[PDB]
RNA sequence: AGGAUAGUGGCCUACCAUGGUUUCAACGGGUAACGGGGAAUAAGGGUUCGAUUCCGGAGAGGGAGCCUGAGAAACGGCUACCACAUCCAAGGAAGGCAGCAGGCGCGCAAAUUACCCAAUCCCGACACGGGGAGGUAGUGACAAUAAAUAACGAUACAGGUUGUAAUUGGAAUGAGUACAAUGUAAAUACCUUAACGAGGAACAAUUGGAGGGCAAGUCUGGUGCCAGCAG
């Protein structure tokens, strides 16, 4: 169970590759600042104190 | 269109046998004034003749519109010939540029001639009959 | 050579880079007034801890001290004269109660989408660049610039805007060939 | 009390005192006697470049299993030896024996880091280009 | 006491005396030491930096010796030696970029063999000439200032009076380009500006992170103390 030189680059060259998937851009400046702005402290959802930023799709 | 012309902290410096004074241009729907034509005006404003004129540095401000510099109005023509600076003139047309070659050009000239003791004339025939 | 200009910095980051509580309230400053990064909270919090500075050092002294009466004047003068402080708060106690939001609704932007110029304040900030905004008869296209209280009155629109007695821009001057 | 003089009149002695114990400190002291200028094997530099000599790979010490990867460097300005850890994923085939890299400190100003015992360098730069564009496929590995 | 110097002085000479400094650190050694005005940090007290825009000193490859001159032990002056380095018809001759630009080397580490005396100012017999001093542009993410990369409507939504939704339109404009004038010694750029100049407004922001310190996932796939991460 050891390693060795060899095996130089073994799990990057081995994952499977995957490409980006094209999305729309984001605002720069601005109305970033505005969106999130907009995010949390407009469009609130808080629940008894549970404010997670980001919650898992479940 | 429609361009005023105003003139603020004035001058006469009859040491130099002028008048100075700071010029103040408003020309709205205009992008600028022209230095020539605004030469043109002042000599109408003031009667004077436009080769007496003198107009250097404008500025317009930010935005647009108001225009500022510096002019010159000489008591004479000939005194404008005499307390003139020659890129000005050339600038108005009065006078011509003085006609010599690039700045190295001189220099190199110049470095070659302080090879010789004398006059051309003995170094050529020197040469001369140094070859053939 | 030429002697050297002198130059400075205007802000300061944070000691402590995320403490979540101030930056939910950057975040509401930047949002309330319309601003395009946190480095613009930090110029005005410099701003104003320098302000404080001066007027604490100030009122270290008698009330009949020289310095501070040349002082501490002067600096109630220029607070008073920029719209921070009202005419009745000139003690240099006021001095050391002033907030950011003080300097953020004496900015231009601010006083844009107050005056009623624009809807939002980000659309105030959007005219503002476009050169659209003039305070007397001089167009001003930098947000941060403060208007004092003997500027707030002449503020609207320029001659040469379609807003205020202007042409068309090039968007209407081709939609409007048909 | 205190163990230490307080005469009006004994500034010399406390001066005199702080010099001395000053040594005790380590930055003081090194900065001192000059270590960097005269045993550091950058000579005080934040950077040096040298020629890889040979990959070696580096047991990680416990609790931790693992082969770092590293090369021997023979430094140009000096021509010491100093074993430069190659840091990323496969990042150890992009250099080859005889090419020229830029090493930098490894973070700690002249101790090792994490598990890797006895390195204290890491490889920015190899044959003129970073590692990160080479390891992203920013650039290109020149020949 | 004399000599020498522009002049004082062991500055040097002759004669004479035995003095001078030192634990209150002399003398010697090191400095990856030119000094200061200053810089950063900064409760106070402190700690560290200052080759470098100004002031003072020193040098012109290394030493030494001089001419001229009011002023130099001058090096874009001379003489000699050492070390470098150039031409040659082999007899001989010519050198000093720690000035500007540029090259090689060195290295982690630093720009054009450009334009000009228009400005600052200096020099001359001089109102006129000269000045890589200086100024102008080129390179330039050292550092610093300001400040875009979007803004607003209506339909369907919706919410509990608008805080929230996709698809429906019209405007706004500066980046860029370019007449023009201006700017300048002539330019370039800025600023003003005619004609152009936005739907994926592809004219598309990145750099680092997401266990704790420390802000932000136990979501999905891969690997299986390997590969790698990790101050
Ligand atoms: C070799 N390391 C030396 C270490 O030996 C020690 O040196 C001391 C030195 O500080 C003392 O010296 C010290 O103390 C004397 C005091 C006695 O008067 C002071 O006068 C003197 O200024 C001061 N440097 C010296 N007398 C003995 C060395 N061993 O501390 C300094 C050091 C560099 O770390």
């Amino acid at each position: 169970v050891h390693g060795s030189l060899a095996r130089a680059g073994k799990v990057k060259s081995q994952t499977p590759k995957v490409e980006k998937q094209e999305k729309p851009k984001k605002p720069q400046g601005r109305a970033y600042m505005r969106l999130l702005y907009t995010r949390r402290f407009v469009n609130v959802t808080l629940t008894n104190g549970k404010r997670k930023m980001n919650p898992s799709p479940a | 269109d429609a361009v005023t012309i105003r003139t603020r902290k004035v001058i006469s410096n009859p040491l130099l046998a002028r008048r100075q004074f700071v010029i103040d241009v408003l020309h709205p729907n205009r992008a600028n004034v022209s230095k020539d034509e605004l030469r043109e005006k002042l000599a109408e404003i003031y009667k004077a003749e436009k080769d007496a004129v003198s107009v250097f540095g404008f500025r317009t401000q930010f935005g647009g519109g108001k225009s500022t510099g510096f002019g010159l109005i000489y008591q004479s023509v000939a005194d404008a010939k005499r307390f003139e600076p020659a890129y000005r003139l050339v600038r108005y047309g009065l006078a011509e540029k003085v006609e010599k070659a690039s700045r190295q050009q001189r220099k190199q000239k110049k470095n070659r001639d302080k090879k010789i003791f004398g006059t051309q004339r003995r170094a050529q025939k020197r040469a001369a009959r140094r070859n053939a | 050579p030429r002697a050297p200009r002198t130059y400075s910095k205007t802000y300061s980051v944070p000691k402590r880079p995320y403490e979540s509580a101030r930056l939910d309230a950057e975040l509401k400053l930047a949002g309330e007034y319309g601003l395009k990064n946190k480095r613009e909270i930090y110029r005005i919090g410099f701003q104003l801890s320098k302000i404080r500075r001066a007027a604490r050092d100030l009122l270290t002294r008698d009330e009949k001290d020289p310095k501070r009466l040349f002082e501490g004047n002067a600096l109630i003068r220029r607070l008073v004269r920029i719209g921070v402080l009202s005419e009745d708060k000139m003690k240099l106690d006021y001095v050391l109660a002033l907030k950011p939001e003080d300097f953020l609704e004496r900015r231009l932007q601010t006083q844009v989408f107050k005056l009623g110029l624009a809807r939002s304040i980000h659309h105030a900030r959007v005219l503002i660049t476009q050169r659209h905004i003039a305070v007397g008869k001089q167009i001003v296209n930098i947000p941060s610039f403060t208007v004092r209280l003997d500027s707030q009155k002449h503020i609207d629109f320029a001659h040469n805007s379609p807003y205020g007695g202007g042409r068309a821009g090039r968007v209407k001057r081709k939609n409007q060939g048909k | 009390g205190k163990g230490k003089p307080r005469g009006l009149n004994s500034a010399r002695k406390l001066r005199v005192h702080r010099r001395n114990n000053r040594w005790a400190d380590q930055a003081y002291k090194a900065r001192l006697l000059g270590t960097a200028f005269k045993s550091s094997p950058f000579g005080g530099s934040s950077h040096a470049k040298g020629i890889v000599l040979e990959k070696i790979g580096i047991e990680s010490k416990q609790p931790n299993s693992a082969i770092r990867k590293c090369v021997r460097v023979q430094l140009i300005k000096n021509g010491k030896k100093v074993t430069a850890f190659v840091p990323n994923d496969g990042c150890l085939n992009f250099v080859d024996e005889n090419d020229e890299v830029l090493l930098a400190g490894f973070g700690r100003r002249g101790k090792a880091k994490g598990d890797i015992p006895g390195v204290r360098f890491k490889v920015v730069k190899v044959s003129g280009v970073s590692l990160l564009a080479l390891w992203k496929e920013k650039k290109e590995k020149p020949r």
